[PDB]
RNA sequence: AGGACCGAACCGACUAAUGUCGAAAAAUUAGCGGAUGACUUGUGGCUGGGGGUGAAAGGCCAAUCAAACCGGGAGAUAGCU
RNA sequence: GCUCGCCGGAAGACCAAGGGUUCCUGUCCAACGUUAAUCGGGGCAGGGUGAGUCGACCCCUAAGGCGAGGCCGAAAGGCGUAGUCGAUGGGAAACAGGUUAAUAUUCCUGUACUUGGUGUUACUGCGAAGGGGGGACGGAGAAGGCUAUGUUGGCCGGGCGACGGUUGUCCCGGUUUAAGCGUGUAGGCUGGUUUUCCAGGCAAAUCCGGAAAAUCAAGGCUGAGGCGUGAUGACGAGGCACUACGGUGCUGAAGCAACAAAUGCCCUGCUUCCAGGAAAAGCCUCUAAGCAUCAGGUAACAUCAAAUCGUACCCCAAACCGACACAGGUGGUCAGGUAGAGAAUACCAAGGCGCUUGAGAGAACUCGGGUGAAGGAACUAGGCAAAAUGGUGCCGUAACUUCGGGAGAAGGCACGCUGAUAUGUAGGUGAGGUCCCUCGCGGAUGGAGCUGAAAUCAGUCGAAGAUACCAGCUGGCUGCAACUGUUUAUUAAAAACACAGCACUGUGCAAACACGAAAGUGGACGUAUACGGUGUGACGCCUGCCCGGUGCCGGAAGGUUAAU
RNA sequence: AAUUCCUUGUCGGGUAAGUUCCGACCUGCACGAAUGGCGUAAUGAUGGCCAGGCUGUCUCCACCCGAGACUCAGUGAAAU
RNA sequence: CUUUAAUGUUUGAUGUUCUAACGUUGACCCGUAAUCCGGGUUGCGGACAGUGUCUGGUGGGUAGUUUGACUGGGGCGGUC
RNA sequence: CGCGGGGUGGAGCAGCCUGGUAGCUCGUCGGGCUCAUAACCCGAAGGUCGUCGGUUCAAAUCCGGCCCCCGCAACCA
């Protein structure tokens, strides 16, 4: 739940927290955990690649099942737990069989509840079928793109892709960002919303609480020198040129895409 | 002042050590060209 | 609880004096700022020259940086001394 | 050798790093030492480093390096799989005392422990590059239980003391003891046990997990310290005895209690919050491929092995790094007395030193300082520098405000010692005695002894009772910036940068973008509440008009338009 | 005004005296709305100004304590 | 010569469909205890995508250079 | 000090460029409309082209001196 902490000291004054008790707060299970080599920006080369990135604090990897691949069991949800690594909750499901693993956790969704896989599934949040047994119209998350891939679209927390119609073996979505995609029927996906769905409401406050999270600080080109960046020099403060990339890639309103390969499954481009 | 000399033999043997010429052929001419110069401090080491 | 408060170790380096063939190729003395944090430090690695790195000064890259050092083009060229 | 002085969370005592004989002894004084030098980290010669338990090597991994094949690239070579390396990480095992000119948890004495081989005896199913458990872990905070350690008392030994006194509530010194084994506590964690079943765990499974039942209420794991034992042992102040007079040999009393108490230990705990906190092996355990009168495993015993290397000395410095015997820099550990909140600070203990040029003079002037009549910033670019304020409890405290602050605002009162309340209170600790019991390291009750604030009253001394060292100057207006923070190492620390927040725009994932001639990586083992770029820079009230020029985006009918 | 050249603009307050300061008037040489505008509690080894307090900064320096300077013995440079 | 219609022929430019090139950073198996890679089944795309050669455009991201002389110092103005 | 532009009925602006004929709007006068004004409709007058001189068949125009205004420049030590 959101609060608005009180102010008392300088950097907290601005800090809004979404504080949930319904997060296990144990260890997580060990099993399913495996390290996590921070990069720190930097490529193979070692040269920085993605500036900004770096810092932060260590952060274990849990290995999530994005696949869902076991079908007709009957799964119950044992406890929600937290991902450093996703901005959404992860539950941690158990099988009939005995076989515990991770899920991204829907919005409807507490402990001590039952969700099923497979094309045997009924319609309920939580379940995973693929997409042309389900009602167009309908809400669903962590979508496939090819048939047994894994799950990639709409994995954020709060998100939601909705289904806008079914022609055959061919799928018509509406994502997130408003773009109208299609995507073979064969592809599964798991439906309800994507549980955390108040997370775009919390200002992190201090100037360190970016640091922790791996942000690193950004230097605007605007106070470079002319051989650092295109924009900068100027003898107290002046730009006069037209806004771009650190390598002449202009911003500010410029298309770079450019793939053709998978053009043909592109309806609509966002607005 | 911090003098910008630490000496540390692992490191030393490791980054300027025998081996670390014989890995790379640049490394090998270095070796090669003080033989030629027949300079008996040949590398860093004991 | 706190990028919270006073304040040693530790780190940093605002003021003045001394020093400038110095004790020292930027220090000392008397006072300072931070001091649970964007903290500091040991050991060990990765990134390299028109490249690296940079909370961004054109600062740092072995006392040398608006382009390091060493060898070679090369006894460069010089209407200049 | 007798005095004086200095450090004493170091200028002490030990390791790593890094040096490389600088360690100790004899001897020498030309060269080195900023002075002389019989002195020395200087020359010459000799001696010294003793390990199954310390560390490295070794077993196993991290960042990362190399990388059979493989992919890619004019060549060089780059990337990377299985593997194989790489600690500052984890993993078997020892302490006390004595001894040297120098080394010793290494040698001797005493008492123990660990990893394996072989053999013997009695039992029994063993067995992987495979499964599971474990290893295995964050920051901060608070409390309890203890110890290192310290003080007092009892006790033992000695003294009764060069100007007045001191056989007494007087004085000084000592009162040290581990590893291991047994007991398994203060405390923490967790419901055990048994039967059946299964799409779970690349195969199997008696192990882990899940799903049903029965029985009973506890069992088990972990755990500092204490008490015994180790030990009628060692050590031990002081004497007794020989001096090459440096020290060696001999002998040897007391050796307990009470209280205070760590940043150390239990704690690699418990609670809580969030930014959500290595891997593998050793070990335990289940089986497959197979092997079964075997081989192997468990337990006890006997015996043997535990190798190679380092080990000296310095280690906050004349031995490392700075050209020097250089006022600088160098990570980790132990760390006492009184005062004190404290690792500040003052003076001391242990311990180690007086800084390797001295002696006289007492001028100007120069540096570090003490005090200063009257005035009190009139100095000056400017209160720069000095001076002053400075602690604790209590009283009291404005404008303004985001209602947290502002604030320790400002401004004040009491602070020493002695007696009394009380032959030391409240409180803490807590034996003996009494009683019970699921009988032990137990619980109630009990209260001696020990220790010990603070408040009040009364009295008294000095000019001064926070007396020394240590230890805020305060208030008012206002520019800029929100704030913590960061920057020109070696003239600039700020208004400059960052900042959370906000906005715009890009990117539908083999994503944009970046490095790379390529592959392949980072982005991300994330996926539009995500990620890149840009601009501005908390919060509050807002953010007007212009698409002519330039850039960008959209639509392409027409004109023009390269190669072909 | 961190912006105003002209200029020490004009008026008011502060002082015996105020080219700097604070509050206003608009004649904005040449402010202005995210190269953001106007305010803002707290914060600042920051900039300007005033007052109290305190003092050798000053009026105008005076004395004393140590380290040099000076003389003597030893050693023994440097810039030019 | 113009406007034009049936046929034959010639290539060009679009649209739909398919599978064999190719792609496959989809699932599965083996080499092999190896998420690299290769081969093999299969699904999905599809003669696109992408690579090479040629070519137009944008292009300070990047590099090599130019940026006059006289002048009562130079710049400015003027001149050649 | 130099460079460029400008000065035109009462006002604000074109026409100069590439010479012979000076235009638009407001303002003014007279008339009409209305009870009156304004607005509206109709017609007309109004300009030494800053000044002086020269060149020219002809000068607002091409050139030069001067007067007034605006902008730029008036810098580097």
């Amino acid at each position: 739940a959101v609060v608005k902490c009180k102010p008392t000291s300088p950097g907290r004054r601005h800090v809004v927290k979404v504080v949930n008790p319904e997060l296990h707060k144990g260890k997580p299970f060990a099993p399913l955990l495996e390290k996590n080599s921070k990069s720190g920006g930097r490529n193979n080369n070692g040269r920085i690649t993605t500036r900004h990135i770096g810092g932060g604090h260590k952060q274990a990897y849990r290995i999530v099942d994005f696949k869902r691949n076991k079908d007709g069991i009957p799964a119950v949800v044992e406890r929600l737990e937290y991902d450093p690594n996703r901005s959404a909750n992860i539950a941690l499901v158990l099988y009939k069989d005995g076989e515990r693993r991770y899920i991204l956790a829907p919005k409807g969704l507490k402990a001590g509840d039952q969700i099923q896989s497979g094309v045997d599934a009924a319609i309920k949040p939580g379940n995973t079928l693929p997409m042309r047994n389900i009602p167009v119209g309908s809400t669903v998350h962590n979508v496939e793109m090819k048939p047994g891939k894994g799950g990639q679209l709409a994995r954020s927390a709060g998100t939601y892709v909705q289904i806008v119609a079914r022609d055959g073996a061919y799928v018509t979505l509406r994502l997130r960002s408003g773009e109208m995609r299609k995507v073979e029927a064969d592809c599964r996906a798991t439906l309800g919303e994507v549980g955390n769905a108040e997370h775009m409401l919390r200002v992190l406050g201090k100037a360190g609480a970016a640091r922790w999270r791996g942000v690193r600080p950004t230097v605007r080109g605007t106070a470079m020198n002319p051989v650092d960046h295109p924009h900068g020099g100027g003898e107290g403060r002046n730009f006069g040129k037209h806004p771009v990339t650190p390598w002449g890639v202009q911003t500010k309103g410029k298309k770079t895409r450019s793939n053709k390969r998978t053009d043909k499954f592109i309806v609509r481009r966002r607005s | 002042m911090k003098r910008t000399f630490q000496p540390s033999v692992l490191k030393r043997n490791r980054s300027h050590g025998f081996r670390a010429r014989m890995a790379t052929k640049n490394g090998r001419q270095v070796l090669a060209r003080r033989r030629a110069k027949g300079r008996a401090r040949l590398t860093v080491s004991k």
